[PDB]
RNA sequence: UGGUAUGUUC
RNA sequence: AUACUUACCUUAAGAUAUCAGAGGAGAGUCCUACUGAUCAAACAUGCGCUUCCAAUAGUAGAAGGACGUUAAGCAUUUAUCAUUGAACUAUAAUUGUUCAUUGAAGUCAUUGAUGCAAACUCCUUGGUCACACACACAUACGGCGCGGAAGGCGUG
């Protein structure tokens, strides 16, 4: 088709407002589910309606400015 | 639509919570100031080890090295 | 504002303005009022000491250091008094100031 | 600017080298095209995981920060990058 | 090892027969799945309760900072010098040496010589118009020529033409220096 | 800015597209290959001899060694040793460049000759052969050779060439012998060979 | 500074490895100067299977290497 | 306002350095890079009361015969956890910050 | 090891010394440095990488220690996963011989520049 | 930039009604001619109108389902027609230079001196003289041997093989100009 | 105001 | 080698050790083949300084190894899971025992891996140097030869 850079990929992912599964660091880290509302150049992603589930009973979290250095992987659930 | 810098300048003077990378240190207090490297300054913070509290701390400076996220209640 | 397009050789004035009116208000208050602060580090080395200098990397000079850690086997607390210390901002988890 | 080691890594392009990763996996293969950021691409790759097993990749591309070291062949022992007093023949204006 | 993609000929490739593959052994460190720092770091509230009472009892007073005090003394001296400069600069209508006529015909010549005389300055100023008054300004603490003078001519147009002719040609060559002329800027 | 240590040529601001194209052009290839050949030849040809350590030898070793015999030293003139060392250098380089190629020409009519020995339908390193063809952007490099390619495809089966003796094979090469020791060959053969 | 040479991986299936075991096999749709990898039809492979949505973007900090699963 | 220039004024100072691995290094400073790559001589280093990686790093440096006595050690910046200065040195005269004084005078 | 490493030397002066460089793992590399940079990326000639096994670590904890040595030859090691470097063994040729060699290299480089100036004319 | 973080910050600051003169309409539709000739030898300098990615994404989302704007398409058609007219004038100047090089004064004098001596046995002598004149004309044309590119207006060669020609066709100028010709032909097929 | 590489003719 | 076409690109800045004083230039800045002090580099130079430099009045030995042998040396430890069939101990996704059909990858290595220990052989290095095969020492050792290698301190 064409090339889709990651900044425009996250920008289209922001426009579509799909349900989001954001992963993090390993076994200490906890997988978060929410919806993206804002990001920046250091990949500090702002998410809303966050429910956290540990690695294989979720708890609501609200609105979160997740920092960049722990973000590993972003999927559309 | 929004960016982390206007959301974080508007996050000043609110009971916010910050989780660290270690899953045993969570500081919940009132945000005072934040720079462009996103260092955090809180007041009357409370320690949360795995959910349970230990005591009040007060004016505290949380380094952006060990933060994981900041939340708004 | 972008960092590379501000100015030349005037970034130190903006760094001092961020030092006076930013997140550095606690490291500035501790070095002018000589109050002891408690720095928790990334390897359980809690330091009670007074701040002597400030750095952009949070490299801090500490005087009359009383440091304490806990060995968990069973549970013992081992402390040490060190006169002068130059602490790197890599190790610093958090800095607490007492009133 | 760049420096001598990244020029040496860009020097041995198209040669059998052996990488070791930070996890412990050792790669070995022919270097396709090295870069200044050391994000290097290898071909006919034989891989050894830290568990111990041996496998074979066709076309690998590893990032420069996850590299322990890389072994260049021995004929690059004598290189003009190693010369200390090599003068410069009239750089252009 | 036998056939290559390499652009080099076979005589180069026989010189580029590489090293034998590395003898793998078992690793020593923890794998990157287990590479992390220490968990369960306790809070610092226990040090502020018990350890702070013993820490303040051993050192009730801190050491003075001589470098911070010297920097504060330098900042206070700079502030006092700026205040003295503002008081000296803030404190043309209350000057008896500037009690001449209006500044439309009164030009000012600066950076003149220290050993000049009023007769040569009057002869230089009366060449492009009739001069009504001339006054060389000096310091109040010492009787030294600072190189400044004010010449009020009879007409404003002749004084402006004299100032333009004296300041256009890189300053008027007054006998040991180049003194330019301009408006009084009162 | 960029400077090639090999070609001794400068460049503009360091662009990866220009630096990549510089290591492909033929002048850089010639200078780099000649430099590597000369540095390898220098580190082979450098006879780093050991520094000699002569001690005051024992007495009985001197009465034993100076009475046994005195050997004869052989020595040659300048052109003789020059010609002999030049022949030894060409022999060393022709032994370093050669290799035994009997298995390639001995299994030439094998049914899997087009899958292993053809070196282009090989599985692991055949993509490396098919990738860099040296695509001959000069017309003279493509118009110079006028012979056949004889590219054996992988799809050649056992139905083609059923009898390997009717399709004319080659007689195998004799075992080559050393030319300096060729005068001790048995001049009389065992059987009568014609032609 | 320099854009990485992932042009040969334009329409081919690749397999990223994440930190010792997380093998995400996808189709590379785009990259940056940070080795952030955009994958269409991602798939987690464990030594079992797990699907990872339609599109995904993966941080270059956790990316170590990548195997070109498809021929070039 | 980097305090590596404070350590550049600390030549021939007999200090200790605790590293992030856990090793205490007693030795005199010779020079320090602005990236805080500090060289030391007349060194003895000790791993206190464990970390087997730190014990391997302690023994595999030559000169063990667990106090290891070494002649010259360069230490990278990111491996430095903290450095302890001798108490006899006056910190009020070495932290004068003449570059900061020139920057304040230039303002 | 009675080498007496120089008391006021840096990486420009420690060149062509048989280093014994330590890493974060403890995988000690022994070899001659020939280049460095700002990130301290060290090329190593005739290098050997030595480790200790996990079974030998119990004996090392408070004698003979059987280290595992692998041969790398000419490698190029990064400055991220290294911890410390020392000088283990002195090189073959001395300081005066390196000075005469550097003067011969300078004279050869000046002769090469004269040859380039002659070929340019 | 020397750091990639400032490059990513620049990408964020340039990535984050609509009918305004600040938006480049040739880039809003797509393939602006000031973008396809940025750093080459045929560069036009710098585009005075601003280029944006969010406006391009909004225009793509509008042209996907919502609607289309004919004014920006007409402006892009006018810009493509002006650039195609300038390139056709450059190609006509190159063809006139080739015709002047083929009709030089000394070359025509040598050709007339060869044809003046060109005049069964007489027919065979005339055929040999015509073959010699054709060989002289081929030797005169082989001194340059530069053809004219039918699309991009550059110079080509007939004796050159297809690999160097394929290296010639994969450039920024040729890909951009073939894309502009495809857009111009599509707009002329839609308008007529 | 230029550099690198490549293809033709003398 | 000249002449021409084509493909890519056309540049992050500022500065060259520090402190004090005097003079000059229209509180701030610049300069002095200006003066004192510290530091750095280079070249010489000396400190009864610090460490090392291998028999030959024998057939040896010091340092570093063998990616060398005895050596398959001696002592230990492992070499896949699930469904079902004929019995079955049985809290498991019948785990345990004997046999098999099938299903996914499936390191080679068991002459393997770890620990222990001796002997033999071979590689790189040297001042393999000048006199002599000699009676010194509590202030423990006449360091008062020609050098070389590494380093410390001091002077120009």
């Amino acid at each position: 088709k064409a090339m889709v850079p990651p900044i425009n990929c996250i920008f289209n992912f922001l426009q579509q407002q799909t349900p989001v599964t954001i992963w993090l660091f390993e076994q200490i880290g906890i997988r978060i589910k929410g919806k993206i509302v804002g990001f920046d150049e250091f990949m500090n992603v702002v998410i809303d309606e966050a429910v956290e589930i540990p690695v294989n009973k979720g708890t609501p979290l609200g609105k979160i400015l997740l920092k960049g250095d722990n973000i590993t992987l972003i999927t559309s659930a | 639509p929004v960016n982390p810098k206007p959301f974080l300048k508007g996050l000043v003077n609110h009971r916010v919570g910050v989780k660290l990378k270690f899953n045993s240190t969570e500081y919940r207090g009132t945000l005072v100031s934040t720079d462009n490297y996103f260092n955090l300054q809180l007041n009357e913070a409370e320690e949360f080890v795995a959910g349970v509290s230990h005591g009040t701390l007060g004016e505290i400076f949380i380094r952006c090295n060990n933060v994981l996220y900041i939340r708004e209640l | 504002r972008p960092k590379h397009e501000l100015s030349r050789a005037e970034l130190e004035e903006l760094e001092e303005f961020e030092f006076k009116h930013g997140p550095m208000s606690l490291i500035n208050d501790a070095m002018v009022t000589r109050t002891p602060v408690i720095i928790s580090l990334r390897n359980n080395h809690k330091i009670i000491a007074r701040v002597k200098a400030f750095d952009r990397h949070c490299n801090m000079v500490l005087e009359n250091v009383k440091e304490l850690w806990t060995e968990k086997k069973n549970v013992i607390n081992r402390e040490r008094f060190i006169s002068k210390l130059f602490l790197r901002g890599d190790s610093v988890i958090v800095v607490l100031k007492t009133p | 600017m760049n420096g001598i080691p990244v020029k040496l890594l860009n020097e041995a392009q198209g040669h059998i080298v052996s990488l070791e990763l930070t996890t412990g996996a050792t790669y070995r293969g022919k270097l396709v095209e090295s870069e200044d950021s050391m994000n290097v691409q290898l071909r006919d790759v034989i891989a050894t995981e830290p568990q111990g097993a041996v496998t074979h990749m066709d076309q690998i591309f590893v990032r420069g920060s996850q590299i322990k070291f890389i072994v260049v062949p021995d004929l690059l022992k004598n290189a003009p990058l190693f010369k200390k007093n090599s003068s410069r023949p009239m750089p252009p204006i | 090892m036998n056939y290559n993609l390499s652009k080099y000929p076979d005589d180069v490739s026989r010189l580029f027969k590489p090293r034998p593959p590395l003898s793998y052994k078992r690793p020593t460190d923890y794998p990157y799945a287990k590479r992390q720092t220490n968990p369960n770091i306790t809070g610092v509230a226990n040090l502020l309760s018990t350890s702070l009472k013993h820490y303040m009892e051993e050192f009730p007073e801190g050491s003075p900072n001589n470098h911070l005090q010297r920097y504060e003394d330098i900042k206070l001296s700079k502030i006092k010098n700026a205040q003295l400069l503002d008081r000296r600069l803030q404190n043309p209508n209350v000057d008896p040496h500037i009690k001449d006529t209006d500044p439309y015909r009164t030009i000012f010549i600066g950076r003149l010589p220290y050993d000049l005389d009023e007769i040569e300055l009057q002869k230089y100023f009366v060449k492009f118009g009739e001069i009504e008054k001339i006054r060389i300004v000096k310091d109040k603490i010492t009787q030294k020529s600072k190189g400044y003078a004010f010449i009020v001519f009879k007409d404003p147009i002749s004084s402006k033409m004299a100032f333009k002719e004296i300041g256009v040609h890189r300053g008027i060559q007054i006998k040991d220096r180049i003194c330019i002329v301009d408006i009084e800027r009162g | 800015r960029y400077y090639c240590e090999y070609c001794h040529s400068y460049l503009t601001h360091d662009t990866l597209s220009v630096r990549k194209s510089h290591l492909v052009g033929k002048n850089h290839l010639r200078i780099t290959a000649d430099y590597y050949r000369n540095k390898a030849r220098d580190i082979i040809n450098k006879h780093n001899h050991k520094r000699r350590h002569i001690g005051k030898r024992g007495r009985k070793e001197r009465e034993n060694s100076s009475q046994n015999e005195t050997l004869k030293v052989t020595c040659l003139s300048n052109k003789e040793k020059r010609h002999i060392m030049h022949v030894k250098k060409m022999n060393q380089k022709e032994l370093a460049q050669t290799s035994i190629d009997t298995l390639k020409l001995l299994y030439d009519g094998s049914p899997g000759y087009s899958k292993v020995f053809v070196d282009a339908n090989r599985f692991d390193i055949g993509d490396l052969v098919k990738a860099s063809k040296l695509p001959q952007r000069a017309n003279e490099k493509s118009a110079h050779h006028s012979f056949k390619q004889t590219s054996r495809s992988r799809d050649e089966t056992c139905e083609s060439n059923p009898f390997p003796r009717l399709n004319n094979p080659k007689k195998l090469e004799p075992p080559k012998i050393l030319s300096q020791w060729s005068n001790t060959i048995p001049k009389t053969s065992i059987f009568y060979s014609v032609d | 500074v320099s854009t990485p040479e992932l042009k040969k991986y334009m329409d081919k299936k690749i397999l990223l490895n994440i930190n010792g075991s997380r093998k995400v096999a996808g189709i590379l749709r785009g990259y940056d100067i940070f080795l952030n990898v955009v994958l269409d039809d991602a798939m987690e492979i464990n030594g079992n299977n797990h699907q990872l949505g339609l599109q995904t973007v993966i941080r270059g900090n956790s990316i170590i290497s990548l195997e070109a699963l498809d021929a070039i | 306002m980097k305090l590596v220039n404070f350590l550049k004024k600390l030549r021939n100072e007999q200090v200790t350095i605790e590293l992030k691995n856990g090793t205490t290094v007693w030795g005199t400073l010779q020079s320090v890079s602005p990236q805080m790559n500090a060289i030391l001589t007349d060194v003895k280093l000790t791993l206190p009361q464990s970390n087997g990686i730190a014990m391997a790093s302690l023994y595999l440096t030559g000169g063990q015969q667990n106090i290891a006595s070494l002649q010259y050690i360069n230490i990278r910046g990111n491996t430095i956890r903290q450095i302890i200065l001798p108490d006899s040195l006056n910190l009020d005269s070495l932290l004068v910050d003449q570059k900061q004084l020139n920057s304040l005078r230039r303002s | 090891s009675k080498i007496q490493v120089a008391h006021s030397s840096r990486l420009a002066n420690l060149i062509d010394y048989k280093l014994r460089v330590l890493t974060q793992d403890g995988r000690v590399y022994i070899g001659q440095l020939m280049a460095f940079d700002k990130h301290m990326n060290l090329v190593l000639n005739e290098c050997i990488e030595e480790r200790v096994p996990k079974t030998q670590l119990d004996k090392l904890r408070p004698l003979n220690i059987k280290v595992e040595k692998r041969v790398l030859g000419l490698t190029i090691l990064r400055g991220e996963q290294i911890l410390s470097t020392v000088v283990e063994d002195k090189p073959l040729l001395s300081k005066k011989e390196r000075l005469v060699r550097d003067k011969k290299e300078k004279k050869q480089a000046q002769k090469q520049t004269k040859l380039r100036k002659e070929k340019e004319k | 930039m020397s750091t990639p973080a400032a490059e990513q910050r620049k990408l964020v600051e340039q990535l984050m009604g609509l009918h305004d003169p600040k938006i480049c309409k040739s880039y809003l539709v797509g393939e602006c001619p000031y973008d396809l000739f940025q750093g080459t030898k045929q560069s036009l300098g710098k585009c005075p109108q601003m280029h944006l990615t969010k406006h391009k994404i909004q225009y793509e989302r509008e042209v996907k389902q919502g609607k289309t704007f004919p004014e920006f398409e007409r402006e892009y058609l006018a810009i493509l027609s002006r650039f195609v007219n300038e390139c056709n004038g450059q190609i006509s100047v190159a063809l006139q230079n080739l015709k002047h090089t083929a009709e030089e004064r000394m070359k025509i004098q040598q050709v007339t001196e060869e044809l003046d001596v060109l005049d069964l046995i007489s027919k065979r002598k005339e055929v040999a003289k015509r073959v010699r004149n054709i060989t002289e004309n081929v030797g005169q044309s082989a001194q340059q041997k530069l053809q004219v590119c039918e699309v991009c207006g550059a110079y080509l060669s007939r004796l050159d093989t297809d690999r160097r020609l394929a290296d010639h066709f994969l450039g920024k100028i040729h890909l951009g100009y073939v894309k502009m010709r495809e857009d111009y032909d599509r707009l002329m097929k839609n308008n007529r």
